[PDB]
């Protein structure tokens, strides 16, 4: 057809035209690294297509299935005008950078042929599997060889061969030394569970990279897959191209894994994302003022607000001298509470913060959070499959009532608040991985309240390897006074009386999420005046651990 | 008794009696008597066969794709006698189910799935 | 000050929804059904309480580039898709110069 | 389907005589199979769509179309800006139009919906032919005015427009079907547009320039594909019959209807009642003899409010409705009259802008006595009356079994939610009995069902969080199903103390060995025992008024606090505090003030009227009043 023709002609004058920073455009550089047979990038951005041209970019994105081969043969007569190329390999369209994402709950029956892009997260990994594209048969009637058979979705076989007298209608044979393939991975994607406010029917959806888009593919990459959907008996598949692992959903694109000066990352941010934490941070009760503005329905009770700030923040993943990590994580947990009001504490954070979870005690067997392994019914072999754990990567997993629960799950997990680590072999299948996720229990009183005649120890279900693992522990304060009841009574009364007009915070919920990544950017140091504090006040744990003679209650 | 179903609730009726006593004093013929005595009334004993085939018998029909749920002693005998001997010895699931059976006699089946009421 | 952060997005939003009703092949729709649509359409962090804001500050300053009206239900939203963006920056820049300089 | 229409004249014969003057040889042309012809129904379709005038229509639910100028007149400027090409056509103005065309819709709809989609785009071009849209203008007729079951389909109604209310229970997933076919030249580039109606598949062996055969491939990436999307939907539990299970029918659903009713909701279902022979191979054509019975998915009065504002301003409206729901019993009021406020519950609020937006407002009752003294009337009497009412057992099920849980499915070849019994009536009430006796593991997944309004199951890699909340009576049984003096309340009641403090109210089955208690009780049954029915409709109200005082407070009347009634909470929460003596210094938690807040909103949703006066909350402390004095 003369449309496609018309949109490769145009488009090949766009690599020389559309300038970058300076007077180079940014193919230049990249067309040095193609002459190299082992790598082929096509990276085509598209906020800077429309600049040039917005009509022609228009059937590109509507209408991608057809204009397939067009790319292949225009990207490479353009590379061929550079320096001369030989004639024995091909490439692959590259096409990244989409400002416009796609739920995977909206669609219907005319997705295909459009170059949209999908998010969520993918949990199984497959292993390479090749694909047979530039192949060559060989009838076995007239003893004829042919060459150049390209396979689309189907069987695609020669109906007539060379000879106009008879053909083959049976079966061909595969050349050796003279077929081309292409690998690829069968991964199986998961919706991400911060994106589904309404409903909980989850599924997956078939999803196929190119060869260069291997090896960046583990049981744990939240990206978002780039490419067309595809229609097969009758089955979906979304063929990928490239990969970009970000934060979930939006968010911010630097956490701990590029670090860069502070000159660059000023041209990125926005403005206004600048002097609202320079003249906000030179406060002297910042730490304070973060604690109300966060929970207005909780009156009183300081020593649990400002635990839960930190646990977002806290340590960080340093690294030893043989090359080991080893913590780098805050844990706290509260108990004196028969789940009446400590269950709004695991709420506020699983809103705010989108990398937590939730689960009871019955709700989580020995595996499901940590790393479960089942057989496959349509491979026959064994896989492994992530949990809650590993999908909340760098954040905080929420866990209420621990007392329903048995002994085999809490062993499972004791290299979570020490390791941060998973490793589970189960069948000689090897599943070493790592998170870093901090655990925000909550344990509950055996008699549901804290009884004064037995001891401190006798009360709770937790035993000491439990606690000794464990970072903070804290404990609600319970007050018997005349004066408790009267001061959060008035806060129950002017929440359910002024319906969304009690909140009375100094800073929106939107300045909060902003200062997340601004923690993690300039690492803090230690000074040479605080070696001989800490050696000083470890001291006066040691004797306030041992009231007794040797051992007491808690271990430090 | 009475059995009018009024002010839309439903009064009870049946004679209801217990006996006790050693399995061997003649209760064969106390039993065998009113068995042939009444039109619908069907010998069975507390023993003679398995407890999940005279009051709760599932029978897992393929051939229409249903679950029904029978018993052998209160699913037929519709105002008749219910003959049954050794009242004290099944287990307790066996003895709950007439704690609805035996005052208004309204069978109630749930299951999860089976959401039917026999009348009998 | 609650719509400061909104004029500087107004040179980003103006390239974000220019795709977005491209992409979707439906010529027009409406607000209602845009709060479970567009809403994880479109690269904002920001908290869907202030989603219907920027649909008023922006088709009010230029009624031509955006033209609707509001009723109760199924509103008609017909946004003109099929004009370039070397002439629509330079429309929606007059009012942007008018904020800084107050 | 695509019909020829067969001309009704003699055959062999052009005109017998009959000159000038058409007689019995006018338009007599009608398409063969159906008493409907293109010629006679497109010209009464369009005086419907010019000619109609409905002065009886309403303002603020027609907003944007006229109701003395013609209705269907204003909508041409409707279709072609709201997106889609699909016109919503009720039926109940077509009766009210043509009594003729009215039946031969509903009697036929497989030619006369299609006749309709001709009849509207001749219009439309007649007054904005200019503006178009994706295909064409499409009619979908829906609100019937037939109510029929599963079991009373007559064998007549084939092929028929029947509509039928029930519950979709799941859904399935997306089965995409291709309708029209695409093909592609091996040689040249041409394409072909293969109609594949009937559910026939033919290719052509002739090209266009090339013609030569086995030479145009088949591609299936390029055509119009359509989503199966298999719903299923049974009886509706407000009008199925007692003693039998309701027959469940499949539902199919294409084109943009897919992904449209969501499972757990009483949407009327519009389709045509439709059967296909099911193909056992694909390859051979074969006949089963069972059929597939399919449906192919399209789409108060003033005479009884009125009675209703008038009780609410008597003040023994409270105390009539609480003795109707005591048939036999004539005391023991206090223990039924708690439950009558347990179906209104209160309005739910939302306080997303501060960190807690999930809050439930209902009222959980607890009882407590002998099973079969006095509550075998309240554990099947608020089932057949309420249509929201689940009932299940509690030994007889199983823990996981009862809720949402994972179970195999090969069919679908994914993990797939079962449905159980309490998560399908939301906003309404749940029927469960046996709680002293219950299952261990039942006891433990109940801490956030009723407590956390969020069933979050994340087990055997099944990440799935049910939104599910209804309130749920309990009823328990002392340890020897009698009040002993010699040991307190709390040690006769076996559950643990985090259970008990999750429930508002609490009473107990007291039966006294008093001489004179007889004298009121005794004589009260057997009065009525041999009385038949000559005198329950006449000192007694009937049901039908109980149905609907409850159908119109839910969604009309949203009380909330004030600033005076509001103050006397605080201190009526601090003498209940320092209770002591039976049990201690305890009742120190937010329950307590939170179960108080939902009597309050319940007494006021009794008496029609948003603002909450003091009067109602002095009422509310004296049912918590009366809770404790049971228990000691």
């Amino acid at each position: 057809d003369e449309v496609a023709e018309k949109c490769q002609k145009l488009f090949l004058d766009f690599l020389e035209e559309f300038q970058s920073s300076d007077g180079e455009i940014k193919y230049l550089q990249l067309a040095e690294e193609l002459i190299r047979p082992e790598r082929n990038t096509l990276v085509v951005s598209f906020v800077d297509l429309e600049q040039f041209n917005q009509q022609l970019s228009t059937t590109i994105q509507e209408e991608f299935y057809r204009v397939y081969p067009y790319l292949c043969r225009a990207l490479k007569t353009f590379v061929k005008d550079r320096k001369e190329i030989p004639l024995a390999k091909d490439f692959y369209v590259a096409f990244q950078d989409l400002p416009t994402r796609h739920k995977i709950r909206e669609l219907t029956s005319s997705r295909i042929g459009l170059l949209t892009r999908i998010s969520g997260q993918v949990v199984r990994t497959h292993p390479v599997h090749p694909e047979l594209v530039s192949g060559t048969f060989l009838c076995l009637d007239c003893q004829t060889v042919i060459r150049d058979v390209e396979q689309q979705f189907k069987y695609t076989q020669p109906n007539i061969c060379r000879n106009p007298v008879c053909a083959n209608r049976r079966r061909f044979l595969l050349d050796t030394n003279k077929s081309r393939f292409v690998d690829f991975q069968k991964v199986r994607i998961q919706e991400t569970q911060a994106e589904l406010p309404r409903g909980s029917i989850p599924r997956s959806l078939e999803v196929i990279l190119r060869a260069e888009a291997v090896e960046s593919a583990q049981a744990g990459d939240k990206c978002d897959f780039t490419g067309t959907l595809i229609v097969v008996s009758y089955r979906l598949v979304f063929l990928a191209c490239c990969v970009a692992p970000t934060n979930p959903r939006f968010g911010g694109k630097e956490l701990r894994d590029e670090e860069q000066t502070a000159e660059s990352i000023k041209n990125q941010m926005t403005v206004k994302e600048w002097e609202k934490v320079f003249e906000m941070s030179q406060d002297k009760n910042l730490y304070h003022n973060l604690c109300t503005s966060l929970f207005p329905t909780i009156h009183g009770n300081d020593e649990v607000k400002r635990g839960v700030l930190l646990m977002l923040f806290g340590g960080v993943p340093k690294t030893t001298g043989e090359g080991t990590s080893l913590r780098g994580d805050i844990n706290v947990c509260i108990v004196g509470d028969p789940s009446t009001a400590k269950s709004q504490f695991l709420k506020h954070v699983e809103e705010f913060s989108p990398r937590a979870v939730y689960t009871s005690g019955k709700a989580s067997s020995a595996a499901g959070l940590t790393a479960a392994v089942v057989r496959d019914e349509e491979s026959h072999e064994f896989v492994i499959e992530a949990g809650a754990l590993m999908l909340a990567d760098n954040g905080v997993c929420c866990i209420d009532e621990f007392d329903k629960m048995d002994v085999r799950d809490q062993v499972a997990i004791h290299e979570a608040m020490e390791q941060q680590t998973i490793s589970i072999t189960k069948a000689g299948v090897k599943a070493t991985l790592n998170a870093r996720t901090s655990i925000l229990a909550a344990a509950n009183p055996i008699s549901g309240h804290y009884d004064r005649s037995k001891s401190l120890k006798q009360n709770i279900n937790l035993s000491a390897p439990i606690m000794s693992r464990f970072d903070l522990f804290f404990i609600l304060v319970d007050e018997c006074n005349e004066v408790t009841d009267y001061a959060i009574a008035r806060r129950i009364v002017d929440l359910h009386s002024r319906i969304e007009e009690s909140i009375d915070r100094v800073y929106s919920l939107d300045d909060i999420r902003r200062y997340l990544l601004f923690a993690r950017q300039f690492k803090p140091k230690i000074s040479k005046e605080s070696e001989d504090f800490i050696v000083e006040q470890y001291k006066h744990l040691r004797q306030r651990d041992g009231s007794g003679v040797t051992k007491s209650s808690w271990r430090i | 008794g009475v059995d009018q179903s009024p002010r839309g609730m439903k009064i009870r009726g049946n004679i209801n009696i217990c006996l006790m006593g050693d399995p061997g004093v003649a209760k064969s013929q106390l039993l065998s008597y009113i068995d042939r005595l009444a039109p619908r009334s069907q010998y069975t004993t507390g023993r003679g066969s398995s407890g999940v085939g005279l009051t709760a018998a599932v029978l897992r029909d393929s051939v229409s794709g249903e679950l029904t749920l029978e018993g052998g002693a209160l699913v037929l005998a519709d105002q008749g006698v219910c003959c049954i001997d050794e009242f004290d010895k099944m287990a307790e699931a066996d003895r709950t189910a007439i704690h609805e059976v035996m005052e208004q006699q309204t069978i109630s089946i749930a299951k999860a799935g089976i959401l039917t009421t026999l009348n009998a | 000050e609650q719509r400061l952060q909104r004029l500087e997005r107004l040179p980003e939003l103006a390239r974000v929804l220019r795709s977005v009703f491209v992409s979707e092949r439906k010529p027009a729709l409406s607000m209602e059904v845009a709060c479970a649509r567009m809403v994880g359409s479109c690269c904002t962090i920001m908290s869907p309480g202030e989603m219907e804001k920027h649909l008023l500050l922006l088709s009010e300053l230029l009624p031509d580039w955006l033209s609707l009206h509001r009723i109760r239900t199924d509103t008609y939203v017909k946004l003109d898709k099929a004009a370039d963006l070397a002439h629509i920056t330079a429309r929606l820049a007059h009012q942007t110069r008018a904020e800084e300089g107050l | 389907q695509k019909g020829l229409q067969v001309d009704l004249q003699s055959d062999g014969a052009a005109a017998e005589d009959i000159v000038a003057s058409e007689q019995s040889l006018g338009q007599k042309l009608v398409i063969w199979g159906t008493d409907v012809n293109v010629a006679a129904c497109k010209e009464n379709f369009q005086r419907f769509l010019q000619r109609f005038i409905d002065p009886l229509a309403k303002e603020e639910e027609n907003v944007g179309i006229d109701i003395t100028e013609p209705l269907y007149m204003q909508r041409l400027g409707e279709i072609n800006v709201i997106g889609e090409p699909f016109l919503n056509v009720n039926c109940e103005h077509i009766k009210s139009f043509d009594k003729n065309l009215y039946r031969q819709l509903i009697s036929y709809p497989q030619e006369v919906i299609p006749t309709f989609d001709m009849a509207v785009n001749e219009i439309f071009f007649d007054r904005y032919p200019d503006s178009i849209l994706e295909h064409q203008i499409q009619v979908r007729p829906f609100n019937a005015l037939k109510t029929k079951n599963m079991r009373n389909l007559n064998p007549e109604d084939i092929d028929q427009l029947i509509t039928i209310s029930g519950m979709v229970i799941r859904t399935s997933q997306l089965i995409p079907e291709m309708q029209e076919a695409f093909f592609q030249c091996q040689v040249c580039a041409h394409t072909t547009r293969v109609e594949m109606d009937r559910g026939r598949i033919a290719e052509p062996s002739v090209c266009g320039r090339c013609h030569t055969t086995h030479s145009m491939a088949l591609i299936h990436n390029r055509s119009l594909f359509s989503d199966k999307q298999m719903i299923k939907l049974q009886e509706s539990p407000e009008d199925m019959p007692a003693g039998q299970t309701p027959h469940t029918v499949i539902l199919f659903a294409h084109n943009d209807l897919v992904d449209k009713v969501q499972p757990g909701d009483r949407v009327n279902v519009t389709g045509i009642y439709r059967a296909v022979p099911i193909r056992v191979n694909p390859r051979v054509s074969n006949v089963k003899s069972v059929y597939k019975t399919h449906i192919d998915v399209i789409h108060f009065s003033e005479k009884r409010v009125e009675l209703l504002k008038e009780l609410s301003r008597k003040p023994d409206i409270y105390e009539r409705l609480a003795s109707a729901l005591a048939p036999s019993i004539y005391e023991h009021e206090d223990i039924k009259k708690g439950i009558l406020l347990q179906l209104f519950g209160g309005t739910r609020k939302d306080f997303s802008h501060t960190g807690r937006g999930k809050f439930r407002a209902e009222i959980n009752i607890l009882l407590c006595g002998d099973p079969g003294t006095s509550k075998s009337q309240l554990l099947q009497y608020v089932y057949n009356l309420v249509p929201r009412g689940q009932y299940t057992s509690g030994k007889g099920s199983s823990a996981v079994g009862l809720t949402a849980y994972v179970m195999k499915d090969p069919e679908t070849r994914q993990l797939v939610l079962q449905t159980g019994a309490l998560v399908l009536s939301d906003n309404g009430i749940c029927c469960i009995d046996e709680f002293d006796k219950m299952n261990e593991s039942t006891r433990s997944v109940l801490h956030e069902v009723m407590e956390q309004q969020t069933l979050s199951i994340a087990k055997a890699g099944i990440i799935c969080q049910l939104n599910a909340r209804t309130s749920v009576l309990a009823a328990a049984n002392p340890i020897e199903s009698q009040w002993n003096p010699k040991k307190t309340t709390i040690e006769n009641i076996q559950l643990p103390h985090t259970l008990l403090s999750r429930f508002d109210l609490i009473f107990l089955l007291l039966d006294p060995q008093d001489e004179a208690y007889d004298r009121r009780l005794a004589h009260h049954l057997v009065a009525l025992y041999y009385q038949s029915e000559e005198q329950a409709e006449e000192e007694l109200l009937d049901m039908a008024v109980l149905k609907d005082y409850i159908a119109y407070a839910h969604s009309t009347i949203m009380p909330r606090l004030s600033e005076e009634a509001s103050q006397a909470l605080i201190e009526a929460y601090v003498d209940m505090r320092k209770i002591g003596s039976s049990r201690g210094m305890v009742s120190a938690y937010p329950r307590q003030l939170e179960s108080l807040i939902r009597l309050a909103e319940a007494h006021a949703k009794v008496r029609l009227s948003n603002k909450v006066e003091a009067i109602d909350v002095e009422e509310a402390k004296r049912l918590h009043r009366e809770a404790l004095k049971q228990s000691a």
